[PDB]
């Protein structure tokens, strides 16, 4: 529903009594999440890559509400969590809510070979990232919600090789 | 138990009738097939107070939230933006409670 | 706490972020390695450089964004604009001030963004260019009024979907642009101080849109509380190192 | 490396971030 | 080369180099030495395959004429194909000279007449204004033979406008043209066969080389209508009654469900 | 503002107090000095030294507290768990990082503090050890469940008393141990880093636990004109210079 | 008489020959030049870094030979097999030492080989890909049970012909590979030392298996004029500078 | 070179130079001047034809393709001959470039595509996935000349794998893929015509160079029965009911008799 | 010795047993 729309670019918490997960990023290239972005939309291009990816959270709410959230990066090889106790295993930070509302969770380089595939296979898939509420998220009011967008960008080691075409680009007619 | 397709935003016209639709959701079974519960999902809270957005059921698994107009939606006074939390909850009891964010728009 | 002072005008803001320097450069004057026209360049420096306040619009709950072409929408604010319509050419940079305040009970963001070339889209369908008068609306922008099936297509009009920025691409690459978010949590206001930024030194100030500054409600605004549905969002250009050559009669109807 | 049609344009192929990703004052 | 991955051991520090601010427009700094515990990792990777001069000089196809009576017409463009054009719409300004391979199926002998701007093109084979006394012209033979030719930097202006703001004509103008339509124009290729034998595909291969790219974009992330327009409604059919719905044609795919994936 | 790096993890807050060295000295290795059993330690170092995220308590108004024994908290958490299983001794300092965060209409404080070899109390009456499995409790911790007469007795159950810190000592003397307190005015979380404390180099962490974290909810928890009665406390606990020796068949059933 | 001693255990032999090194190189640890992953790999050293015995099998007159694939046998051993469970990747050299000692009046040889990358056939016909449970069977091995027409083929069973080496190439240049014969006329044991051999600096220790210890009977165990018709083999590997990365949760179901 | 050989006269020695061990798995040392009496002989002869990089450096044909309309389609592999499999299956693990020759029998105009991984190939002639900015792309005619090109050491790792002994997805999962099928793929190679005349035979010879070679293995004594799969239980007979019999394929030849041959 | 295509791998062919037949220690 949200695709074709600007909200499709964050997600609603609330105060929550239990952990949920609430978002999960498999981190693939070629997957809609990533390869939208400029990030991915430049790695498109490119059968092979190698680095770490930053992703900064920000929550977009009053100036009362806080929360903490644990971001977990599960290494490749490894099954997407399905509990805390499982994610806080991984390359994870655990981020408070209050004076400003953004956060950077560096998704280092953890692989086998030395470039990983953009079109993301299971023989060198790149892992998962996963945002978890940490304590919970507590506004000032009962029914109270934040929206946390997220945003992607490559670290000053990432590299890419083998130039190709993208598959983020079609033509099905013709131009005149 | 989750409930898909919210995270999400609805939209509803400015004078709606009551009855008409704002979102429509579904929820998936938790691989051990116990149905909801019959009065569930319900709207726990809302964010500065509502009525008039009861969550109906269609045919089958599939649910939709739908103003009864209890309450009249009036864009030219307040509010025009609602975060209803929608409380799907099955049989054994594994609960998900998730959040609808409704707009206003305005006729004019 | 901050202050930009341009000459016969002054801005201050209390919760302020870094002020964006748009692509690392300040706003300079035409070098004569860079130049092409022969005549004397003029420089006001101190009339039309100043922060001119355009209308206020009004951010409420369905509101899908506003834009202002540059320096089309100095068109009628001052000596800029009398030295814009008697000029054959100019170049300009701008300090964009972006004031949005509304509370500690409020959410909401709202990212600011400056397109250099914004060659906004047509409305839909066949092979129609967009017309002069939907890309020079002057200081009252255009509100974007959201993407529909039933939008007016009389004209060349341009179009209205905030998500692919009204030209295709897609929102949220966006940020590539020299852009601020002013988040209700954090902040109030963004600046951001943009060079001249075109392939020729000076051209006409008319036909041209360099610069085109976007403001998209990215998280709706939320009034928490407190019953103020609506706050209002004024957007405050000072042109800077602006000058003009090639002087003609006045160039309006 | 010679030019083997003595102009500039006949060649071959020729060859920081922070005005970008840090465009702050 | 990329930097090498420095070690970094436990750190317990009052300024988080990992607290940053989304909203001062700026990225983050954010290193693997700020979160994690690394090591000293030798990294010779180089990103020498995405510098501009790599990443768009590797002669893309740019048109496709097709031989009618012994007669081809292409007027330069990077607009007919949606690949390439997305690739410099990347960018706002580019400065490039350009080379010019021709592939063609014709068995024969073929003469290509790259027509500069302000004059009157040959409107066929045979015409009058094949000969030429100062137009650039270009015979060979397609076997034995691909021709090239670099045209150089034909601007009017430091670079060429992918995008353009603007009109060519005043207010009050009725043709006015919106886009990079009159900001330039490359000329034009006139084809023609002075002999019959083989096939009539003239494809036209072009690779910008000494790019000075200026000014950068967001990728499309949506498939292209028309030409010089920058437009994206496809309206799909004109004839049934469904005409007026506009198609989106963007590349944003779905997920079931966020937090399972 | 505040960062906690221990590898493969990260800890990160924004209203945060200094940070408490439990008496004064850092988690250390065993010294060649100090030491008694003649093979070599291992070290892990960067598997087992990181932040392990315990279960969430919730914090509601009645609770009279929580305790987590160390090093039998993470006896299933990852590698130090699985050292802790395979080996005969180990020893292993701790930062233990509390986080409980509701609002600035929220009300309460929550004493936090490191009590070294915290013998529990019987739950009442006859001469009665307590058991292993109720001092043992796991990640899931012990929740005080408050005094009464009416508590169970059956099987060596520890005393739920958090006045008398459940072994009949005074609370408000329990600050002469390393604490902090989360004043939810003020602060919302609390760092304690403990070295070993032990009368001996190494011990067999499944048999001796050194440490025992004990939250109590000082004064409860008032919502204030919010509809939140409950904020949820969460426990992240890291080894730190972490050793084991004498390796052997794992201890499990 | 040889003694190689790795903590925590110790081999001794009366009648051995030189310890095979394999390639001429010693397992070393993953030098900064040769390393792809970011954060500091963990040393265990001392408790994963010692001789794990596994299971011993029967050499029977009929018997064709006997498996292990490496690091799969030891996943269960102790704190490396815990290290390889919870780890994204690992790297790990190997000290293989082979027991069978009989008598002076048994005959019979046993050439015992490391292939790295024993890429094995399928048992036999249509394109079908090898199982995992297959080639993963543990400390307990795979014994070759010899070639027939009439072996099961459900489910991607290995080949069971030890002259093709279940993967097409002969016996007898199995030799090219680090070996030792254990010919009970001359030697009972026999040590080799396998440094980490990969194309890649780490990789999974659960999906990749690097080595492959196989024992083949070249010629029968001839008892000779004392009744045992049959002598154990037990295979006493010990990982050496083993180092994993890449924490994450137990790879395990 | 070989080094020459020593003279040796009668020895009378105590330790032989000639009684060793096979047991410890190292060869002999034995030379011709421990068992006989030699001369010194100038030996002159090398070995140069015996390196890896003049062993496997021979282009050798990879892969036949048929065009069936205009259209050929090989993904880059050493695996569907068996003669190159072989001297590759020498090692675990060779790390080289390689250069492409296309030997093909077409009379016209034909295209190769380079296709790297991880993008849709054109699946026809006249397709619009052959209109491409970035695929790096090779037009020739047959007549007058061969293409030619080196693709270098495309790995995600130090070295091909000839071998892996393992799979690419965890130990529940179902569609488990073992050997080297997952570990490396070479792209593809498109093939069309964009003339008639000639035949259809294409053939790939593909010359391995700068190779380092690192793990000896035994050579292979049995045919191959299929790719990427290393059995060789060859099934001949699918149809009758001699069907689950299983043919060995080895090169072992009998004598009639040991000790007469 | 030229590189005519200036590049590494573009050139031409380039040019202990004892880690075999004695692998002792
Ligand atoms: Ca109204
Ligand atoms: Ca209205």
């Amino acid at each position: 529903g949200e695709v074709g729309k600007v909200s499709m670019y964050y997600i609603t918490v609330t105060k929550k009594t239990v952990t949920e997960r609430i978002l999960v990023l498999p981190l693939e290239m070629s997957n809609t999440l990533f390869a939208t972005t400029l990030l991915g939309e430049v790695l498109n291009y490119y059968a092979n890559w190698s680095g770490s990816i930053t992703i900064t959270f920000m929550c977009v709410c009053d100036a009362f509400s806080t929360g903490k959230f644990l971001v977990a990066y599960t290494p490749p090889g490894g099954k997407l969590p399905e509990d805390r106790k499982q994610a806080m295993l991984g390359v994870h930070i655990i981020w408070d809510l209050g004076l400003q509302s953004s956060c950077t969770i560096v998704v280092p380089w953890i692989s086998s070979g030395f470039y990983r595939r953009t079109k993301a296979d299971s023989f060198t898939h790149g892992g998962y990232v996963s945002l978890w509420y940490q304590t919970a998220f507590v506004p000032p009011v009962s029914g109270g919600t934040g929206s946390i967008l997220a945003t992607c960008s490559a670290c000053p080691d990432m590299s890419v090789r083998m130039l190709r075409d993208s598959p983020m680009m079609e033509q099905k007619n013709e131009l005149q | 138990l989750h409930l898909i397709l919210l995270p999400a935003t609805g939209n509803v016209a400015e004078n709606s009738p009551p009855g008409t639709s704002v979102h429509k959701f579904s929820v998936k079974l938790s691989a051990s097939l116990s149905p909801v519960i019959p009065g569930f999902p319900q709207i726990v809270n809302s964010n500065p107070l509502t009525e008039a957005f009861r969550v109906n059921w269609l045919s089958g698994t599939y649910f939709e939230v739908v103003t009864t107009g209890m309450e009249q939606l009036d864009f030219e006074t307040g509010p025009n933006i609602f975060d209803l939390q929608i409380y799907v909850k099955d049989e054994v009891g594994v609960t998900d409670l998730q959040v609808l964010t409704v707009q206003v728009t305005d006729v004019n | 706490l901050k202050q930009i002072t341009i000459g016969n005008s002054t801005i201050t803001t209390q919760d302020s972020l870094h002020t964006v320097l748009a692509y690392g450069e300040w706003p300079t004057y035409l070098s004569d390695i860079d130049a092409t026209s022969v005549d004397k360049p003029t420089h006001p420096e101190t009339s039309a450089d100043r922060f001119y306040t355009l209308d206020s619009v009004e951010w409420q709950v369905g509101s899908h964004g506003w834009w202002w072409k540059l320096p089309d929408a100095l068109k009628d604010m001052g000596v800029f604009g009398q030295n814009m319509y008697y000029h054959s050419m100019g170049r300009s940079g701008f300090i964009i001030h972006t004031q949005c305040n509304a509370t500690k009970f409020h959410s909401g963001a709202l990212i600011v963004a400056v397109i250099p070339e914004h060659q906004l889209a047509y409305v839909g369908g066949v092979k129609v260019n967009v017309g002069y008068d939907h890309t020079h609306p002057g200081q009252s922008g255009h509100q974007i009024r959201g993407p529909s099936q039933s939008n007016d297509r009389s004209g060349g009009k341009p179009d209205e979907d905030p998500l692919f920025n009204c030209n295709g691409t897609l929102l949220g690459n966006i940020t590539i642009f020299p852009h601020q978010i002013i988040n209700l949590r954090t902040n109030n206001s963004s600046t951001i101080v943009v060079p001249y930024i075109n392939c020729v030194p000076m051209d006409n100030m008319l036909k041209h849109n360099n610069l085109s500054l976007v403001i998209i409600p990215l998280v709706p605004l939320r009034p928490g509380s407190s019953g103020i549905n609506s706050v209002p969002i004024t957007v405050t250009i000072a042109p800077y190192k602006s000058e003009f050559s090639g002087a003609m009669e006045a160039q309006r109807q | 490396n010679i030019n083997y049609y003595k102009d500039s344009a006949s060649s071959g192929l020729s060859r920081d971030p922070s005005k970008f990703t840090q465009p702050l004052v | 080369v990329v930097p090498d991955t420095k070690p970094s051991g436990p750190q317990h520090t009052t300024k988080p180099s990992i607290l940053g601010a989304m909203e001062i427009g700026a990225s983050s700094n954010a290193t693997p030495e700020s979160t994690i515990e690394t090591r000293y990792v030798y990294n010779t990777n180089t990103n020498a395959e995405a510098d501009v001069e790599m990443f768009l000089g590797r002669s893309a196809l740019w048109g496709k004429v097709t031989l009618t009576r012994q007669y081809a017409k292409w007027e330069i463009n990077f607009q007919e194909q949606a690949h390439i054009r997305k690739k410099f719409e990347f960018f706002t300004y580019l400065r490039f000279d350009m080379e010019v391979t021709i592939v063609t199926n014709n068995k024969g002998l073929m003469q290509i007449m790259f027509v500069p701007p302000g004059i009157d093109h040959p409107e066929t084979h045979d015409d009058r204004k094949w000969d030429s006394a100062s137009n650039p012209s270009v015979f060979f033979q397609p076997k034995s033979g691909f021709p090239r030719f670099t045209i150089p930097f034909t601007g009017l202006a430091s670079a060429y406008y992918m995008f353009y703001d603007g009109y060519d004509k005043p207010k009050g103008s009725d043709n006015n043209e919106y886009g990079i339509a009159p900001t330039n124009d490359m000329g034009l290729l006139c084809f023609r066969t002075l002999d019959n034998s083989g096939g009539n595909d003239v494809k036209i291969y072009v690779k910008p080389k000494h790019i000075t790219a200026w000014v950068p974009r967001p990728p499309r992330a949506t498939q292209y209508t028309h030409k010089y327009s920058t437009n994206y409604h496809y309206k799909p059919n004109s004839s049934g009654p469904d005409e007026h719905v506009l198609k989106d044609r963007h590349f944003i795919k779905t997920r079931p469900l966020i937090s399972s994936a």
